[PDB]
């Protein structure tokens, strides 16, 4: 079981928008299809926050400005309305198999 | 007519239809554990047919319908008059008379039987 | 001078007890029904009853020590038992349901009577299971604490009575074995006890049809000349007494909602029928019956009652003294749907010297007969509507109370004994054993 | 709320093993499950293992397999990860917190006498709450 | 010479009435297969009982052969008696009064209710 | 003139239909074994029946209004159902296969008949489950759609034939009760219906032994001079032609693979015997007949069917119509192991006026013996190699086609009916009731 | 005296008492036993009877016959039976002849029959 | 002079026969209420009065080892016994997986390590939800699965709960031959079981015999009249054992001291499992009582008979059984419905050479039986609540020898189970029954009319 994140890098400007994407390594064809999967965004000196669970619920207190989709091995998430505080690094975590594991790690900064 | 239907009638013309009786005493009926009723009861009344007539066998009555015996009437049992007992009563009447007195009665019947076949031996002896 | 001669086949009999046995026609046999009065077991009837009178005769009779009706009563649960053995056991139903109320078109009179519930379920496959949904009356669910379970659950576990069978009375003779005889009472103002100037003998009872009700005595044999009144001790508050009408009143029965019937696949071989549906409004199912023909028969059960309380009586009635809704309420079958009509409307009246009644009803499936305990039986609902119309022939009432020697008598129906529903066909007949042996005096002498 | 305690910072030679404490309010540990995860600088979040808030399941990582065991006190008030086997690359901050789990059928095998057969699978849903977060260093 | 169980079946009517007694000692005697016992069992004493029991209401009771009163009929059988007795045989002979079997059962009765009565009244003259 | 006189034991006989009961030879297979149709139970035969010759007697026989046919039929059934009662209910193992072909050594002719499924069930505790795999052959899964499920599973769950009990067809002796006789038709050609010249009368039939087949009458009583065709209405086309061989035709049937058994528990004292693997090479079942020894039978059977369908008639024989393997095949039993043989290489050939004939033959494990439904039963696999060497005694035909033109009968093998194979047995039997009163003229008179 | 209470009487002083014997010989783990016990009773008790009909002896506990007493059957003289000597003692010397004398009075009270028929109608 | 054959038909003369004789019980029994396994209610009533005549100068030969009462007491014993349990509840449930502890709270020394606390998880009535329950188990009902255990009856056969509301208690019942047939009663005292008995009746129905399931000891029997005896089919074998009855009956008291409740698990729709709850008061053991001056004098007894048989100067020994399995190496019984095994090692014992003491004899219980000897029919006896105490006598032994040669300065008799056919072999040892043959032919001077 492994787990990769794209892109590496995010330059963004406030008002913009960015895409991220996620892999999986098993087709796994249970659990309503797009199964469980868990986003998380976090910054230095900062905890992470939940920002989408099971790839298309938003997380209590989160804008609609973020969304996710995905199936099969491969799953991707969506950004809007970028403001200032969205800087960071998002995770993808995979809640299906045991053991479960993190993402490689997405960064944003300002552009 | 029918099939006990002289039960009304006195003693007189009800033993003037005795057969009519006879032949209903057996072979009542037509011919999976809830029919051993029904076949209980066919051998009931097998039972019973051959408890009759072997009763009547041991009293020398055997086959017959109407037998005479030679037991003596004791008068203590019924002194009405036969002019009346034949007459005017009814066999059903009759049979709550006699009741106390039946199970003596039976073994008169035997104990005079048991005599003629004694009775008979010796006399076919002297041949 | 006499002696003793011996007569056999003498007409004379006593009372006796024995095993009587069933013979139907051969109509229901010929086409399959598979009544559960399985008229298989029984015997082939006679093409036509042979009745010998027997004049000058008489004989005295009890319809209350009758032992006939103490052999029906057996023979009558024994064919109940032996209809549902192979029937499936309902035992995977014992699970935890979810019911929700059904309102599409309930109207206010039934809002709240029947749920909508929904459970896991077993399948052909032992690995895997279903989930299904069934219509379920409110009697026959009880909340377990939005989760309810069937009744009986806790007590035992029902059979579903198979589909195929039939539960519709058909009549059922009971033949005299060999040396026995049955007597039938033909007096028309017999009361039920003691001597009966006229007598006849049969070789086998009347059609009989084994008509389970409470309260109300349906599609009965009816008496002749005046409404009969029956009782084991008509002064004592314990016995109820056994009224039988003259005349017929018949009674409508139907419920409207036309439910579905759905087939669901609880293992190898068998299925579960569930309620599916129910297409169009959703309605009370009643009981309808004239109102003047049953004001009339009221009028003449009163002048009967009096000759046994009094002319100056006030002839009251009530409804059922509570208790349980088996007993409480006039309970029958038709169509294999088992009504509970409330019967607080026909015994509301004093009596002191067109139209309908409707009567509301209400229907459940788990069923307990005979009044025994764990031996539930669970009737499959019915394509489309229901209805049937049956006589009213007789009723069971028990009076109440002793305030006073005669001021205001009270009857309300009762019902708390099955076999008062077979009390009421027996009453005539009585089974006695033949004597064929009889000696008396004559003037003859064996010869030699 | 749900909010969780943990214990002061700590430094080891290599080699050694540090057995953290944590604690929450309300004793939610009794009603939701426990996770653990450490971060160095620079280095992304490492998922180390859980319990389960019946009990019933402890998985963690093949990474740490056998270098960590994890158990809590009575009434699930306190809940304790221990590492042993401590290296130099060791050193980061390791966090408390509580995360949610499906329970499903995984496997279903009826039975007419007896208590059917049933296995039942576990799956992550959400991290709810997360710790203060304890830092432990390897050092000379 | 011995002519079995049914073994005259095919013999002079004469002949055949030689043999009486092996046909009527055979009459008698000789769990899926538990109630194929007792049904044959009950029927065979319930059918043999019944013979036994017109035999004895005719005045005939142990008799293999039995002359009673009642006079014969031509019209039952207006063939000559030597041809019955040497030309005929028994399966061939009920065909011919298979026609009037129950009404000759009927006639046998009376005629015996009359002696019963009659011996009777007969012994009544003490 | 003449008086009537009565005779009681006269030989007078009409028929009628009564009950059987069963006698076995008892002593002749000492050390007996269980098996259904019990051999126990049954009241031994007489070691010498006394069968007696009447003479110049002529009896009208009918052996297809035969009534020990239509009793024979309800009893062998009867005594196979109450075998199955005790034995053990395969409902555990209607669960998901999982199933992969089987290659191991396997011929080209036998490429997948065959399959090797793995599946999960529970054992002794029951809160632990195995994982267990058989052999099973393709005819008893379907798929479910890799995953496939008994055959059986959507109609009825089967019970395993305890291994205890064979199905050897042990002889029965069919005895009529007291008071009733058995008539034997002695005639060597008399066909089954009309006057049969030649009569005798036994206490109980000879050795009749249940073996149930199809279209091939196996171990059966031959003909005692010629090959004898017998049908009820031979014109009829909607009536199968019995035929009965003078000379036995030997077929020599196996099994060639080298089976292994495995015990599986399941239960308390439950076992489900599994197929546990095939040692050596797989090859299919086939049954052997001489080519000129049945050459020869079927040109006597067209020599004697000419007789009834004329001299210059083209008989052709062709393999059967169509329908379910139970009813288009030469099923039997061989060893406990069942058998269904493709015949279509003996009923070929066209007839105007050392090498062996190999029939391919399949094996079931999931059988429906009577034609019923819903009463499956699991052989459990026989280890080992099986063989039998039974001979042909007869056949079953059907013809067809012709409307106001023919010129070439078609005869085709079939029949699934089973009261036909003992009709074969029972052709030469009825039972008929004694009837000892007789009333003849004669000049005697009564004394008094 | 009662039920076989002269089994151990001379054989003569125990014909005295057939009666007494005769009475007695007629009337699910215990119930389907009962239909086989009730029945064997019957039929057991009309074997008895039939005999006794062919033999010409029915309807009677003594009964006199027309077969010669073969000698060979028994050498004991009529005083020795009768007076010194018990049914079960007597019935344990006749065994061997028992199915044969069965068969003389079988035949000889068939030669009876006829003979009353043809006398009937002779006369 | 001449003879002529003379039908004689009503005789006083019988045969040997086999046949099915039918049960008659007690009328006043039926008001009990509650049933019984024996099926007293189904079996016919009794006549009021027994009905029994004497016959003189009759010798009768009997044989106690071929008689047929008992092949037909034995199936009759091993029918009721089945009918009874087909109705009840079917423990297939309880073939888990147990998870068991030692019981230690108030442990007497001797009965440490007996009994299990077992706890595992079950069903209820609805077939959804689980629950834990617990239970006491004996040791001989577990086995562990090779803390964790099993009872031991799941790899052979499921077992039917008895039903509450039967009981096991004996019940006299009769047996009575049906017409045609009769029974014979040897009334002779010194009776040996076989040969002449010079003094014998006949009777409609046998004595009161109660069905007693017992194994080593003949309890609540018939005793003999005048002197002890012993009864063996080949006194001179070693494979056939001696059925000793006692002149005087000795007593033997036990007890179950143990103060148990009862306790009910559903386990389905109107179906429970009755377990056993904590314990209250001790923990201790099971033990009958015999009184050691009545089983010292009651061996006087026994070795003075044994003497006219293997000699008159012979040293006479016991020993403590063979050796095997509980059900014939132990006195096992019913005192209640807890089903007693008790070691007998000290009853038999000291050798024979030519006032307030007491024998307290261990027993050990179970509850998961196999009563018949029989394979895959076990059997649960439900526990019940409060201390269980029965007194009764013994009757008799079942005792066998084993058989030295060259050195039979001692013999040494060891008791036996035997089987269970001789526990009834020892009360119908007086009973034959014979078959009525009424018709018989004797020669007089008489001749048939015309
Ligand atoms: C009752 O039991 C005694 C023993 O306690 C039986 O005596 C034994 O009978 C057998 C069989 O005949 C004898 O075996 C034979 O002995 C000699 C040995 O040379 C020889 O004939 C045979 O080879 C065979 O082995 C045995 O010796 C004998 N035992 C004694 C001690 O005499 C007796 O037969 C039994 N009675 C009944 C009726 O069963
Ligand atoms: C019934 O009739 C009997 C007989 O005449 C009489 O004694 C009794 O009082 C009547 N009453 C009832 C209620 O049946
Ligand atoms: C129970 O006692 C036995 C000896 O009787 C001992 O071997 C075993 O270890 C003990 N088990 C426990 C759980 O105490």
């Amino acid at each position: 079981v492994v787990i990769t994140q794209s892109p590496l890098f995010l330059p963004v400007t406030p008002g913009e928008a960015a895409s991220l994407s996620c892999k999986c390594s098993h087709s796994l064809q249970h659990s309503t299809g797009a199964n469980y999967l868990a986003w998380y965004l976090q910054r230095p000196g900062q905890t992470p926050r939940l920002l989408i669970h099971l790839a298309t619920h938003r997380a209590s207190g989160v804008p609609d400005r973020f969304s996710g989709s995905g199936s099969g091995t491969d799953f991707t998430l969506k950004i809007s309305r970028v403001e200032s505080d969205d800087v960071g690094t998002y995770y993808c975590m995979q809640g299906l198999h045991s053991p479960w594991t993190f993402g490689q790690g997405t960064k944003v900064e300002i552009k | 007519l029918g099939f006990l239907g002289a039960a009304g009638s006195t003693m007189g013309a009800a033993s003037m239809t005795l057969t009519v009786q006879a032949r209903n005493l057996l072979s009542g009926i037509v011919q999976t554990v809830w029919g051993i009723k029904q076949l209980q009861a066919r051998v009931l009344a097998v039972e019973r047919y051959l408890r009759d007539q072997q009763l009547l066998g041991i009293w020398g009555c055997s086959g017959k319908l109407i037998c005479c015996t030679n037991v003596p009437w004791n008068s203590s049992w019924s002194n009405r008059n036969l002019s009346e007992i034949w007459d005017n009563m009814t066999w059903l009447q009759w049979d709550k008379e006699i009741s106390n007195y039946t199970q003596i009665i039976y073994g008169l019947l035997e104990e005079s039987q048991n005599q003629q076949e004694k009775n008979e031996q010796d006399l076919l002896a002297l041949d | 001078n006499l002696w003793v001669t011996v007569y056999y086949g003498v007409p004379v009999w006593k009372d006796a007890e024995t095993t009587l046995f069933c013979a139907s026609d051969a109509k229901a046999y010929e086409t399959e029904k598979h009544n559960v009065w399985a008229t298989h077991a029984c015997v082939p009837t006679d093409p036509n009853p042979q009745e010998i009178h027997l004049e000058n005769v008489t004989e005295e009779f009890n319809m209350w020590k009758n032992n006939m009706v103490e052999q029906m009563h057996t023979d009558i649960i024994s064919l109940w038992d032996q209809s549902l053995k192979p029937c499936v056991k309902l035992t995977p139903l014992c699970v935890t349901l979810q019911c929700t109320n059904v309102t599409n078109n309930i109207t206010d009179d039934m809002r709240g009577e029947l749920k909508n519930c929904s459970f896991n379920m077993t399948t052909e496959l032992r690995d895997k299971k279903q989930k299904v949904y069934s219509l379920f009356y409110r009697l026959d669910v009880v909340q377990i604490n939005k989760e309810y379970r069937l009744i009986n659950c806790n007590t035992s576990a029902c059979t579903q009575a198979c589909p195929k069978v039939s539960f519709e009375p058909i009549p059922i003779h009971y033949c005299a074995p060999a040396g026995f005889a049955i007597l039938k009472c033909k007096d028309k103002k017999f009361n039920g006890t003691g001597p009966c100037p006229s007598v006849s003998t049969v070789q086998c009872t009347h059609g009989i049809k084994p008509v389970v009700s409470t309260q109300l005595l349906l599609n009965g044999s009816l008496a002749e000349e005046e409404v009969m009144i029956r009782s084991e001790n008509i002064t004592n508050n314990a016995k109820n007494i056994l009224v039988q009408f003259n005349t017929p009143v018949q009674i409508n029965c139907t419920r409207p909602n036309n439910n579905t019937r759905k087939s669901i696949r609880i293992g190898p071989g068998q299925a579960f029928y569930a309620t599916g549906d129910i297409i169009g409004d959703i309605r009370q199912a009643h009981c309808n019956v004239s109102k003047a023909t049953w004001n009339e028969t009221l009028g003449k059960v009163v002048k009967q009652l009096r000759k046994h309380f009094g002319n100056n009586t006030i002839i009251r009635f009530a409804n059922s003294s509570g208790g349980d809704l088996e007993v409480t309420t006039h309970s029958f079958n038709c169509g294999g749907e088992f009504f509970y009509c409330n019967t607080s409307g026909l015994f509301n009246s004093t009596w002191i010297s067109n139209d309908s009644i409707t009567l509301p009803c209400r229907i459940k499936q788990i069923i307990n007969m005979w009044q025994r305990i764990g031996q539930c039986m669970y009737a499959p609902p019915i394509q489309g509507v229901i209805r049937c119309v049956s006589n009213i022939t007789g009723l069971i009432l028990t009076r109440d109370g002793g305030s006073t020697n005669s001021t205001t008598e009270t009857f309300r129906p009762g019902g708390g004994d099955m076999r008062d529903n077979w009390r009421s066909e027996l009453y005539k007949y009585k089974v006695v054993k033949i004597e064929p042996l009889g000696v008396a005096p004559t003037r003859c002498k064996r010869r030699v | 709320q749900v909010q969780l305690v943990q214990s002061g910072a700590e430094v080891k030679k290599p080699g050694s093993s540090v057995k953290v404490s944590c604690k929450a309010s309300g004793n939610s540990f009794s009603n939701h499950d426990v996770h653990w995860v450490r971060q160095a600088t620079g280095q992304g979040l490492e998922w180390m293992g859980w319990m389960s808030h019946e009990g019933d399941k402890t998985g963690l990582a093949q990474k740490f397999q056998g270098r960590v065991t994890i158990t809590r006190d009575s009434g699930a008030s306190t809940v304790y990860m221990e590492l042993r086997g401590l290296t130099a690359d060791d050193t980061a901050i390791y966090y408390c917190l509580t995360g949610s789990k499906h329970r499903l059928s995984d496997y279903f095998l009826y039975n007419e006498y007896g208590p059917n057969y049933e296995e039942w699978g576990d799956y992550l849903a959400t991290l709810d709450v997360w710790g203060h977060g304890t830092a432990v260093t390897v050092s000379s």
